[PDB]
């Protein structure tokens, strides 16, 4: 063409694609709300776009996206500035109200669907693909919390097909009402294993899955999430925990 | 301003000790204890495009220079914008690369998301040192460096990039562009591995993990997943700088000299030693 | 023998499983591939199966005589040994017919003959596996964006021996072929022209292949950082928010100044993408039939 | 939704007007004759 | 004290004798008062 | 209504019209006719 | 617990204690300590 | 109201000063022609 | 305690003396025509 | 039933009407012995 | 209930109304005021 | 309901209405107003 | 069996036959002696 | 809905039904009209 | 079974007569001793 042509069918045609991008990826989360439930400051140079149909996996319904934004999951931050910018504080303990680093939400009763007809995470009593037959094999060692003492024993595995993976690692307990607890935090060694996120006496207040065998994509927001509750906090303040929070190099 | 669901994620600490003294979030951005140092680092920064503007001499950031200091003066200073005012530039942006980095952490010990991220930049904190420190420190004084411009070191780079021969006879140069070539062959198809599911041509059911096991495994013959991607972009794009400051590691501190003279000693062997063969023979 | 179940992973198995089916085929594809099961305790370990179709290995048999016409070209000098073969399996070299020669296929296999043959068939190597990736997203009922990111892939493909050494008319303007003979020709473009350096379209390129560690040192970070939670499920977390869209979705707004969604964060990631080669197809159909030497471009556009 | 107020005329419409005025000036400023600000002397 | 709904916060008297108390302070400090800056400057030199 | 002060008028807003004003009075100094303090050895 | 009214927190007695006494005396103990350093600032060296 | 005193109030003052004032220095100093050390190297 | 004493200004001072010192080092040991103790050979 | 068809219809229809014309247009365009618009008067 | 085959919907005739009097009869404004532009390109001036 | 055979779908009520009403109205056009253009090319001006 | 047929039927058909002919179409063009499109003129 | 292995759908006897209804009434004219092209270019103008 | 009896031969026939036939054709064309097209003149 010529030397100086083709330059202005892009200082045009792309000086608006950090503008058409931007609101793509600002669907989910906007609008902006502010510290109770209120149409906020504004959105942005990006304005959030009115979104298209979506059709879901395994008829979950109409749900576009961005979808609900309201407060239907109970909240309990005690508004200690009532300016918009200084943080808010639980109300008792921040391990029981649900507030601050543990995090989860309130959805749909329709766990996670595949394609088979059946569910996705189901533990080693859920399928008989693979077992143990073979020398001595390790499904079922006692572990340890972040208070430095022994916590529960761990005897089986959540199985998976799809990523051949694995998601939980379950607790016997005493008793047998259910708990939980993620997988990539973990580090364990030799024979016995150490978590370093919460201690070994509070793991009952990680809730019981209703099944132990299904996971509703509905509880699968706290009790992966709980852990994270004692990763900001944990923990005040003098002595062992110095020497057991902090350092470390993983 | 905040996020609708911004409303939990709201408490006060994340900081190590000292308190919450620093930590007032200025909007949409952050500005924990690394927050007002990047705010300090930042405001600096931007004088340093304008004080070489009357120094070297052009105001534009085009032409705009505060030059390295030269190669022999020794383990101290220099002039001044040829190395002197060079000097301060640095310890500003690093200074502000590491404030930035670790002020994620704030964030990091604020919620518990891991601490993976105070890391991919330190592969960019480790890629941008080898080129301010660990050259030029050693073989005379710091000479041996780039200038921080947009169309400076442009003619720094091309022809002046010829000492060394041709840089492609660099082997792990190649490698680490074995290694970075790969990274938007990995995004390409990840970036449009979560696309077209919802969106499918118009209207159709949305997929799942085993029709991404009936679309990849139809690909290219291997499925790691889709953990194994991500596990697949963490490797396309920190690591083609640890094969390029191992690049330059080893030349010009150890070889300033033809990098298309190391391809002869791979002829060298006594097996095929006295023996001419193809286009060498 | 028995797989075993170790410390801290972890991992299951699995037994005989593949995927979906609509559109695809039933009998062609070949046994169950054996498992590497070695320590595959990280990501996945599972070969097979493949579409092994007339839409794929037509890329098998284009790219093999691509793989040997330069092949017949790399034993040539040697000396008829295998000593000196892989003592230059680089060194080795072939050119296409001369910077004279050009319209004409009536070079004979010498001076400048193995080079008709490599491409004509890796030209329905390259254009039938562009095709092995645009149409098995068909197969099931997804979309075509794959090969989209190809189209523009091979739009720097469409430019460098295919456009402009027909117009302009000759063989030489493509590129030869080797392991070493076109490092000896990336750098050939560059001084020819008066580098490309004020070649911003070219130099753009660049700038689009310095946005793919700009976007995938940090996607490998944050969804293997997320995934304690729930984020590693990339099909699980767009129009179902979970907590993934918010350790990382609060992460990124507070420190750079910007957030995405879960379905934008791969409309970024395919926007540095559709624009590497693309705008690299163009700053190199810029390149020869507009300003050569580019040194005498931007300063004329660009101080001027 | 949409649209909303009260946080735009603070930092941003402040330089809005600004953005609109700044890609203006630098060329009427110097232009082959017009520039009004250096040239008061001859 | 936590709040609900539009438009809180807000919102009264804490944006009487808050909001109504230091936004004049950088409305006025710089508003009239810059045009008191303007003095040694409306002069000096816009006229050679 | 809405909006926020109480934070943001302490260490947020000042940096607005500081975003306005020391942007440019570096540049009434770069004029070698105005500068109003610059020109003084000649 | 947090409270109601204006404003908290805090803290009455605090408008005159707190928020002037180290927020007033700011226009003070320097804005004034400028107008005299600057009799040191002003002439060095605009004029040469 | 609000904000802080306790906390807030003697140290958005004194960093925030020297990120004004200190740093406001090396804008008199991109001179070497004034300069109260570089008026001798002219 | 209003300022943080062995906070703000024990070891958060002591590189704020350190923050004035050695940035300056590179502009007066610096300079193009000072020196006073390198050209010892010319 | 191996393939598709709805597709094809309204977006791949290109493939055969625009993208096979506009690339020849150029070609046939820049042809001197063809001309039309560069008629005019040679 | 959902609908019976393609294009449903559709539907019939809800093509042949109101999209097939307005779509190829209003779609004229396409096809006439187009030429108006053309007829004044048309060879001005491929033929000074 | 899926259908045994071919087309169902389809689906002759939608099949010989829906692609060939518009053949003789839509595969009779294209095939016409395409020699338009060629009609006005192969006389002007390829003979010199 | 192996393979159904009611759809790549027009796809088979419509583009089909211009892969073979694109590449071949464009072998006889190139030499200006013949053309048959741009000879029969002077 | 399918049946089972080799090989449906489909199909018989609907084969013969498809493929030779229009894969040999309409694809004919894949050598009645295109042989009708080829005589001017058997020997116009191979053979001058 | 396997081997694509409604398949290969329609559509991978169709287009052998393309991979056996092509790659010889663009070879004997511009061969000076057959010609049978490129003759011309002498
Ligand atoms: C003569 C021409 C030579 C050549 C000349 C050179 C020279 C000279 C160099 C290289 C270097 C490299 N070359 Mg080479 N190179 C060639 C052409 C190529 C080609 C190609 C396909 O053409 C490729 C893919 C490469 C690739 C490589 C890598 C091996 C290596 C890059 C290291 C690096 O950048 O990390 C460094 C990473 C960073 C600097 C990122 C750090 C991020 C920091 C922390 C953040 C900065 C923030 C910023 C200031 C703010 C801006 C944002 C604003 C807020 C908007 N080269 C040819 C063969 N190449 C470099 C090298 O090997 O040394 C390491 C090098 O110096
Ligand atoms: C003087 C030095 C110049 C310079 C000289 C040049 C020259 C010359 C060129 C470039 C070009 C480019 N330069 Mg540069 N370049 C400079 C600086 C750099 C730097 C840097 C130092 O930071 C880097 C990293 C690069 C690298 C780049 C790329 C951004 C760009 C070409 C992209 C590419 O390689 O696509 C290559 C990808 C393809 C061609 C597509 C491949 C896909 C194919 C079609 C698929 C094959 C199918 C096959 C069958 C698959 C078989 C697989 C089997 C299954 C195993 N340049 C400096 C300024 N650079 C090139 C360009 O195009 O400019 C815009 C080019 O010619
Ligand atoms: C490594 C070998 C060479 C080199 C090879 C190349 C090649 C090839 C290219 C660049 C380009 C650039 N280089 Mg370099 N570059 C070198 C040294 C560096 C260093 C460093 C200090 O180590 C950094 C941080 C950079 C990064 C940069 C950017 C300034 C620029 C565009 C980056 C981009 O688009 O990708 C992603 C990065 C970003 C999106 C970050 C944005 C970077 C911007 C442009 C820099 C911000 C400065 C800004 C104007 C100042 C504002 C301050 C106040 C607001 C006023 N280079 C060395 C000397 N670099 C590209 C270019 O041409 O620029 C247009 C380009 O093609
Ligand atoms: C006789 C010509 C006048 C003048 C004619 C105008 C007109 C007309 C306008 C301004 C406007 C403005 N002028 Mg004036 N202005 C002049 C040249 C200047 C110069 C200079 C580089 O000398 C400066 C710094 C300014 C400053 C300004 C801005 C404060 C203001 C733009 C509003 C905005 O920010 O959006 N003017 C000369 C002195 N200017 C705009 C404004 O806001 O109204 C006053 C506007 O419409
Ligand atoms: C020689 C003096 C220059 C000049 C150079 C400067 C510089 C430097 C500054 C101002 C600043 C101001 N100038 Mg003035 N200004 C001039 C004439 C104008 C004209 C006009 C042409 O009528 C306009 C619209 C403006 C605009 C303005 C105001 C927006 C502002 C003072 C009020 C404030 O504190 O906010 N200036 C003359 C032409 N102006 C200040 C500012 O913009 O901060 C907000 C500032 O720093
Ligand atoms: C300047 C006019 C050019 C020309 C350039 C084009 C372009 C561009 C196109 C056609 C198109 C057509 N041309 Mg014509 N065409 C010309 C002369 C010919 C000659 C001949 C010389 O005998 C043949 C066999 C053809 C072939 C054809 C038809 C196949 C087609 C019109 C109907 C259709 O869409 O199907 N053209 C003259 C020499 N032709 C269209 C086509 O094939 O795609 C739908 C099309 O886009
Ligand atoms: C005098 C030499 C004749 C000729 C000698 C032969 C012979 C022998 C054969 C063909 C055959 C064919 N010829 Mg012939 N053919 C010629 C040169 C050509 C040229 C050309 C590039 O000029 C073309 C496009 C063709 C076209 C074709 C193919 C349609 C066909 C290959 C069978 C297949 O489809 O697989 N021939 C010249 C004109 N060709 C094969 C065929 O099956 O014909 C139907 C075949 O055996
Ligand atoms: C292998 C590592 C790769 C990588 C990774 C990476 N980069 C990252 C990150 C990660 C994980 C971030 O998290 C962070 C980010 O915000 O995401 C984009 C970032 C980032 N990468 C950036 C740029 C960048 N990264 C680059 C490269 C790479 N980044 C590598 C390829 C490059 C190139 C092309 O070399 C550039 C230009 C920034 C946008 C951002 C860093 C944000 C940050 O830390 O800000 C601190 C800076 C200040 C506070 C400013 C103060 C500095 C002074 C005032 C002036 C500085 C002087 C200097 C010379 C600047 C000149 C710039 C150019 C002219 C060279
Ligand atoms: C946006 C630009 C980025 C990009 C995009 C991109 N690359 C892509 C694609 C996309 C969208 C694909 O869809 C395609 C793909 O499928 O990815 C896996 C691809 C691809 N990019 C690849 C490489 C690649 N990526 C590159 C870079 C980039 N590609 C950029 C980063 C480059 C460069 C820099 O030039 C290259 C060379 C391939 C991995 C893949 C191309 C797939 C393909 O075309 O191969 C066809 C298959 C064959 C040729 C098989 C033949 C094998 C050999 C030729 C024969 C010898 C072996 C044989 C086994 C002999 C043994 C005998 C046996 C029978 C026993
Ligand atoms: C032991 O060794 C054995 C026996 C196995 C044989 C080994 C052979 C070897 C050594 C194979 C090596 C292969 C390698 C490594 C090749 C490397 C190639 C590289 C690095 C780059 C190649 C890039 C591809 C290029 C330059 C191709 C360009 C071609 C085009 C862009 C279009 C070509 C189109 C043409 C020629 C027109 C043909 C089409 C028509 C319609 C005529
Ligand atoms: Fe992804």
């Amino acid at each position: 063409d010529l030397a100086s042509l083709a330059i202005y069918s892009f200082w045009i045609f792309l000086a608006g694609l950090i503008y058409y991008l931007q609101t793509e990826n600002m669907r989910e989360g906007y609008p902006l709300e502010n510290e109770d439930g209120t149409p906020a400051a504004n959105q942005g140079p990006f304005p959030l776009p009115k979104p298209k149909t979506f059709i879901l996996p395994h008829g979950r319904g109409t749900l576009t996206v961005p979808g609900p934004e309201s407060e239907d999951r109970p909240i309990a931050l005690a508004r200690t500035a009532v300016s918009e910018g200084f943080p808010h504080a639980p109300t008792g303990d921040p391990m029981k109200d649900g507030v601050g680093p543990a995090s989860w939400v309130a959805r749909r009763d329709l766990p996670e669907l595949d394609g088979h007809g059946h569910n996705k995470i189901k533990p080693m009593k859920a399928a008989a693909g693979f077992h143990v037959s073979a020398g001595k094999n390790p499904i079922g060692l006692p572990v340890r919390g972040c208070d430095l003492e022994i916590a529960g024993k761990v005897v089986d595995i959540w199985v998976d097909i799809p990523e051949q993976m694995a998601r939980f690692l379950e607790v016997e307990l005493k008793d047998g009402s259910t708990r939980l607890l993620p997988m990539q935090m973990v580090k364990v060694q030799s024979n016995r294993v150490h978590v370093n996120a919460l201690s070994s006496d509070l793991f009952a207040g990680i809730p019981t899955i209703k099944s132990p065998t299904e996971v509703t994509l509905l509880e699968e927001d706290k009790i992966c999430g709980y852990v994270a509750g004692g990763l900001m906090y944990a923990a005040p303040k003098r002595k062992s925990v110095v020497a057991a929070m902090l350092a470390e190099y993983a | 301003a905040l996020l609708s669901f911004e409303r939990k994620y709201r408490v006060p600490g994340g900081t190590l000790v000292g308190g919450n003294l620093f930590d007032f979030w200025v909007g949409p951005f952050y500005v924990g204890f690394f927050g007002v140092a990047t705010f300090f680092f930042a405001a600096l920064g931007i004088i340093l495009i304008a004080w070489s503007a009357v120094l070297q001499g052009t105001w534009n950031p085009q032409l705009i220079s505060v030059y390295p200091p030269a190669l022999e003066y020794g383990l101290g200073g220099a002039p001044l914008a040829k190395g002197g005012l060079w000097q301060i530039i640095t310890i500003c942006a690093t200074g502000a690369f590491v404030s930035w980095a670790l002020r994620e952490v704030e964030i990091c010990r604020k919620l518990g998301i891991g601490y993976h991220i105070p890391f991919a930049f330190a592969f960019a904190i480790l890629a941008y040192l080898t080129l301010v420190l660990f050259r030029p420190v050693m073989m005379g004084a710091w000479g041996y460096a780039f200038p921080y411009g947009i169309w400076t070191h442009l003619d720094w780079v091309s022809n002046t990039g010829y000492t060394y021969g041709n840089f492609h006879y660099n082997p792990a140069h190649m490698i680490a562009i074995s290694f970075f070539f790969t990274n938007a062959l990995a995004l390409a198809l990840h970036g449009a591995l979560v696309l077209s599911a919802a969106n499918p041509e118009k209207g159709k059911e949305m997929r799942t993990p085993d029709h991404e096991d009936t679309f990849f495994r139809d690909l290219v013959g291997y499925s790691i997943g889709t953990l194994g991607i991500h596990r697949l972009g963490l490797l396309l794009s920190l690591s083609a700088v640890f094969f390029s400051a191992l690049c330059m590691i080893i030349t010009g501190t150890i070889w300033f000299d033809q990098w298309v003279d190391w391809w002869q000693w791979w002829v060298k062997l006594p097996w095929w030693a006295n023996i001419p063969g193809g286009i060498n023979g | 023998a028995e797989y075993q179940n170790i410390f801290s992973q972890v991992q299951v198995r699995g037994p005989a499983d593949l995927g979906m089916t609509e559109d695809v085929n039933l009998a062609n594809r070949s046994g169950v591939g054996p498992f590497s099961t070695l320590l595959g305790w990280f990501g996945n370990a599972q070969l097979g199966p493949i579409y092994l179709g007339s839409l794929g290995v037509l890329s098998l048999f284009s790219g093999l005589m691509w793989f040997f016409t330069i092949g017949i070209w790399f034993w040539y000098q040697a000396g008829w040994n295998p000593a000196v073969f892989l003592r230059d399996l680089f060194f080795f070299s072939l050119e296409p017919p001369a910077p004279e020669y050009g319209l004409s296929f009536a070079a004979p296999l010498k001076e400048g003959g193995l080079w008709l043959i490599a491409s004509f068939f890796m030209f329905v190597a390259v254009w039938s596996w562009w095709g092995r990736t645009y149409l098995r997203a068909q197969a099931l009922g997804m979309g075509k964006h794959t090969a989209w990111a190809f189209l523009s892939a091979i739009w720097l493909w469409m430019v460098l021996g295919f456009i402009r050494p027909i117009l302009m008319g000759s063989w030489s303007e493509a590129v030869p072929y080797g392991i070493f003979s076109h490092l000896d020709w990336t750098n050939n473009f560059s001084l020819v022209h008066g580098n490309l350096f004020y070649n911003p379209f070219h130099g753009l390129s660049i700038a689009f292949l310095y946005g793919s560690a700009l976007l995938f040192a940090m996607h490998g970070a944050t969804i293997l950082a997320v995934s304690r939670f729930g984020g590693e499920r990339e099909l699980e977390q767009i129009a179902d928010r979970g907590t993934a869209a918010e350790r990382a979705a609060l992460f990124w707004r507070w420190t750079m100044g910007f957030n995405a969604t879960m379905e934008g964060i791969h409309r970024w990631a395919i926007w540095m993408a559709v624009l590497v080669t693309l705008t690299g197809g163009i700053g190199i159909l810029l390149s020869g039939t507009v300003v050569d030497n580019w040194y005498v471009w931007g300063q004329n556009h660009g101080m001027a | 939704w949409m649209i909303f107020d009260p946080r735009r005329v603070f930092v941003a419409q402040g330089v809005f007007l600004f953005l609109l005025a700044v890609m203006i000036h630098l060329i009427l400023l110097s232009t082959p004759s017009y520039n009004w600000l250096e040239i008061s002397a001859a | 004290a936590d709040k609900s709904d539009l438009g809180y916060t807000g919102l009264t008297d804490e944006q009487a004798q808050e909001l109504h108390s230091v936004y004049m302070s950088g409305l006025w400090l710089f508003s009239a008062v810059a045009i008191v800056a303007h003095l040694a400057v409306y002069i000096w030199r816009p006229w050679f």
